[PDB]
RNA sequence: AAGCUUGAGUCUCGUAGAGGGGGGUAGAAUUCCAGGUGUAGCGGUGAAAUGCGUAGAGAUCUGGAGGAAUACCGGUGGCGAAGGCGGCCCCCUGGACGAAGACUGACGCUCAGGUGCGAAAGCGUGGGGAGCAAACAGGAUUAGAUACCCUGGUAGUCCACGCCGUAAACGAUGUCGACUUGGAGGUUGUGCCCUUGAGGCGUGGCUUCCGGAGCUAACGCGUUAAGUCGACCGCCUGGGGAGUACGGCCGCAAGGUUAAAACUCAAAUGAAUUGACGGGGGCCCGCACAAGCGGUGGAGCAUGUGGUUUAAUUCGAUGCAAC
RNA sequence: AAAAUGUUCU
């Protein structure tokens, strides 16, 4: 079954990157949307479009800098079978801050740096490189 | 492979025809196949091999 | 070239021996699909029909009796 | 706590199918029986013999009995959870797939323990028993031949109801879900199209082959993954000891299952590579054979060697490649 | 048809 949606989305993104897909679409979710937004902010995709009313499709437009993928890697750290929650002090950094950790925090989904700045952490949703 | 020589027809020709008919039937081959028992597995393997061969 | 398909038949008839006995050889054996060019489903149906005929003794099993 | 429809199910109509169980029957063939025809072999193998045969075999025709299995179709064809499932017919029966639509509304996925099914062999009681055939016997072969070959041939194979519970039960690949370039097919639906013709354009299901990225130890796998991720379980931790012992549980038993230890080796293994080898395949050759001719091995002598003898019988050469 | 084996360590 579709037992992790975020993970699935990440995988899709990665696959798109691999195969030179201009866009990558999937079933949208609020968390998913947030993640997409975060990614956009950080710089790894162009734009996301949540198209539909009853069944909304999240459609991410992937970037390709100099004929290769921007998303070098995109791993779920937290996952349904083993969740990973980091305190502010514990909070990770992907490639020594040359790459982001999407963390879900009490004040929204955001990159790890942002969380740190705030003075909080939480469920480290995914490392994006 | 039932044959009968028609009116004004050589023996040799008739024989040839009969042979052809037999070949078409696959009688000798069939007999050979039934001379000894092949295990179902073995038969399957043979079939597979044949299939492979056919893929040229 | 499959004839049955062209015709547009739902099922081959065992009673129609004239059609069937083109698809069985002189000895009485059922002719291959690869030779006759019959569709696979049709071929199976045809075979079944032939069998039925044989049972009822319209076609022969073999050319002995 | 309330919802929603994408997941998961339900219904409508069809679809193909060796899916399963039960019961009928069909034809071919083998075997046996009875009878006819007929006559010296048949049978078998590498060749033989055992064996069967002048009491009439084998062959050949007729009639019967039975049992088992279903030629052709038949197809990397189909169906089935896997095991498996193959003549045709019927009765009962499970699943799958498609077409639209309507409904339920996360009801899902996975699953230790547990339960069920589970080839073949085997075992239990009762049937059946043609063919085949462990065991067994004889004949061969052999140096021996407790084998391979032959002739026979019992259990078994068949059925009924139980048990067994394992196989290289393999795709050696757990299940479910998502995603990622393609081609060639196969199979089975279905929508559209002047079917102007066997066609054209799709869209699904299941499935074989090649092959891209990627992965891999390489082999390969490659949209049915061994790619990319996610959920869950199973299992692994050097080889041998050993899937063995002891114990438990299960089994009528066979045994299965669960599963050690000491001791012992520094390997064991996988893939590929160069060779070599093959009583593997292909191509080709040399007095290699074949085709010939003349020898040697027999005799006597010459000569060298071994051996023995000897005070010493100098030392070396010792398969072809010493004598 | 029939053709078994090759003392140890280098
Ligand atoms: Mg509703
Ligand atoms: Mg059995
Ligand atoms: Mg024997
Ligand atoms: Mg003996
Ligand atoms: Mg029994
Ligand atoms: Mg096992
Ligand atoms: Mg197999
Ligand atoms: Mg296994
Ligand atoms: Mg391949
Ligand atoms: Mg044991
Ligand atoms: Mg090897
Ligand atoms: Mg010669
Ligand atoms: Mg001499
Ligand atoms: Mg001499
Ligand atoms: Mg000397």
């Amino acid at each position: 079954s579709m037992q992790d949606p975020i993970a699935d989305m990440l995988t899709r993104i990665r696959n798109g990157q691999a195969a030179n897909k201009a866009a990558v679409t999937m079933p949208s979710s609020k968390l998913k949307v947030a993640i997409a937004n975060v990614l956009k902010e950080e710089g790894f995709i162009e734009d996301f479009k949540v198209e539909g009313d009853t069944k909304p499709e999240l459609e991410l437009t992937l970037k390709y800098f100099q004929g290769k993928a921007v998303v070098e890697s995109i791993q779920r750290v937290s996952r349904p079978g083993l969740r990973i929650y980091k305190r502010k002090d514990e909070l990770p950094k992907v490639m020594a801050g040359l790459g982001i950790a999407v963390v879900s925090t009490s004040k929204g989904v955001m990159t790890d740096r942002a969380a740190r700045q705030a003075g909080l952490g939480g469920e480290i949703i995914c490392y994006v490189a | 492979p039932v044959i009968k020589v028609r009116e004004n027809e050589p023996f040799d020709v008739a024989l040839r025809r009969f042979k052809r008919s037999c070949e078409k039937a696959g009688v000798l081959a069939e007999v050979r196949r039934r001379e000894f028992y092949e295990k179902p597995t073995t038969e399957r393997k043979r079939a597979k091999a044949s299939a492979v061969k056919r893929h040229a | 070239f499959c004839r049955f398909t062209e015709e547009g038949v739902q099922e081959i008839d065992y009673k129609d021996i004239a059609t069937l006995k083109n698809y069985i050889t002189e000895s009485g054996k059922i002719v291959p699909s690869r030779i006759t060019g019959t569709r696979a489903k049709y071929q199976r149906q045809l075979a079944r029909a032939i069998k039925r005929a044989r049972y009822l003794s319209l076609l022969p099993y073999t050319d002995r009796h």
